[PDB]
């Protein structure tokens, strides 16, 4: 239920990442978070680059 | 000349996510951990002149102290004061049984100035109070908030680890080396870019260094506290990579 709700633990690590809607997130574990959610495996959502989109 | 703890601005401590913009230079332990490439990624906090206390998982990119940069005496993130003072890491010390705490040895100690002085240390196994007000410092994500950009500071109460592994809260995942704080209703926390920096506790004279910020769920939700390494489980380890180094 908490991983398909896109609750997980992660550090407060600022290592930004770029997911394929074009959001960054502050790091990996956010990303890969969001991804395995519900809301994220709806939108096909995986990391296309390993740093900040555009950045 | 000064001692730990003491702050030589008097802090502003406010009722990082929330909080507020910290006076200048009030928190004169409060690292900035750089990569060799100069752009802040975790806080960290002063133990001596030499030697910086942060979290693990802010040095499981590179095992090379080449790599880290520590800022000390800063309070503006990207426009650094002429003050400020820009030291190189020497070494790198994990702790030995994978807990979220690490050392890091300066190059060239760092000077101790009204703007630059260290914290000082719990006492060892010592247990912060439940609901003690303490106060966490960085320069993470605000999300919604102000201060972006600038050195933040937040007061929170702790909570004590029984009540903040009950299932509402963080469900177990916090144990004995971990202690717990925030606001029960949300909207005050540390956040990304904060891991590494301090989590400290006034004590008559002086702050003391109670918690490394680690993780959390998400940053400032509501039944959703932020868990911080419990630093007096480690003051035995710490004295002795500075005692023995
Ligand atoms: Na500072
Ligand atoms: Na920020
Ligand atoms: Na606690």
């Amino acid at each position: 239920s908490d991983a398909e709700r896109g609750v997980c633990a992660c550090p407060r690590i600022y290592m930004p990442v770029c997911g394929s809607n074009l959001k960054t997130y502050n790091n990996d574990c956010l990303l890969r978070c969001e991804i395995n959610s519900d809301l994220g495996r709806a939108n096909n959502l995986r990391k296309i680059a390993d740093q900040a989109c555009d950045n | 000349s000064f001692d730990c703890g003491k702050p030589q601005v008097e802090p502003k401590k406010c009722p990082v996510v929330g909080g507020c913009v910290a006076h200048p230079h009030s928190w004169p332990w409060q690292v900035s951990l750089r990569t060799r490439f100069g752009m802040h990624f975790c806080g960290g906090t002063l133990i001596s002149p030499e030697w910086v206390l942060t979290a693990a998982h802010c040095l499981e990119k590179s095992p090379r102290p080449s790599s880290y940069k520590v800022i000390l005496g800063a309070h503006q993130e990207v426009n650094l004061e002429p003050h400020v003072q820009e030291i190189e890491v020497s070494r790198l010390f994990l702790e030995p049984t994978r807990k979220d705490i690490a050392l890091l040895k300066l190059s060239s100690p760092a000077v101790i100035t009204d703007k630059v002085i260290p914290a000082c240390l719990p006492s060892p196994n010592y247990v912060v109070a439940d609901r003690t007000e303490c106060f966490i410092t960085g320069w993470g994500e605000t999300q919604g908030t102000f201060g972006a950009g600038l050195l933040k500071e937040a007061q929170l109460p702790v909570i004590e680890n029984k009540v903040c592994n009950r299932y509402e809260f963080l469900n177990g995942r916090v144990q004995s080396t971990e202690l717990c704080a925030g606001h029960l209703a949300g909207g005050t926390d540390s956040c990304q870019g904060d891991s590494g920096g301090p989590l400290v506790c006034f004590e008559k004279d002086k702050y003391i260094l109670q918690g490394v910020t680690s993780w959390g769920l998400g940053c400032a939700r509501p039944n959703k506290p932020g868990v911080y390494v419990r630093v007096s489980r480690f003051v035995t380890w710490i004295e002795g990579v500075m005692r023995n180094n």
